[PDB]
């Protein structure tokens, strides 16, 4: 059964939905963020110091 | 007589159709046909891995 | 099976998208209405009933 919602971009808080099919018993879904991170491709050129 | 067995067929249903993967080992029929008055039947002879609706 | 006051739970099959008939039970006739929704299934492996 193909169910799109959609969730905020936001870490800690739970996010609750549920799915109603329609002659059937509704099924609860729950996704709770913790740790959302953003990892650039990183390419080195160079370092320097003294 | 020991006869082989091939692998089953993967089945993907959809309103009023029945789709089939079927990755045969060595060569094996795969006959169809309708419980109706007119049947339709499908005598055929499939060696390759073939999707069927 | 009748009990004196119980309350008897009878399985139907039925095509209709609102269905409604009467229920003969063994003198008198009630009415049954009510609104039935699709299935989950495409393709079954029983014929119908």
């Amino acid at each position: 059964y193909e169910h799109a919602t959609t969730m905020p971009s936001q870490a800690g808080i739970s996010y609750n939905t549920i799915v109603n099919r329609a002659g059937y018993a509704p099924l609860p879904i729950s996704i709770t963020p913790t740790k959302i991170k953003l990892i650039p491709t990183v390419n080195l050129e160079y370092v320097t110091c003294h | 007589c020991t006869v082989p067995l091939a692998p089953e067929p993967m089945i993907t249903f959809g309103f009023r159709s029945v789709s089939l993967k079927l990755h045969p080992k060595n060569p094996t029929y795969l006959i169809t046909r309708q419980l109706a008055d007119e049947p339709h039947y499908t005598h055929e002879l499939i060696s390759e891995p073939a999707v069927r609706n | 099976e009748l009990t004196e006051q119980g309350s008897a739970t009878i399985h139907f099959s039925t095509a209709n998208i609102h269905p409604e008939f009467r229920l003969q039970i063994c003198t008198s006739y009630v009415t049954c209405k009510g609104d039935c929704h699709p299935p989950k299934d495409h393709i079954v492996t029983h014929p119908q009933y």
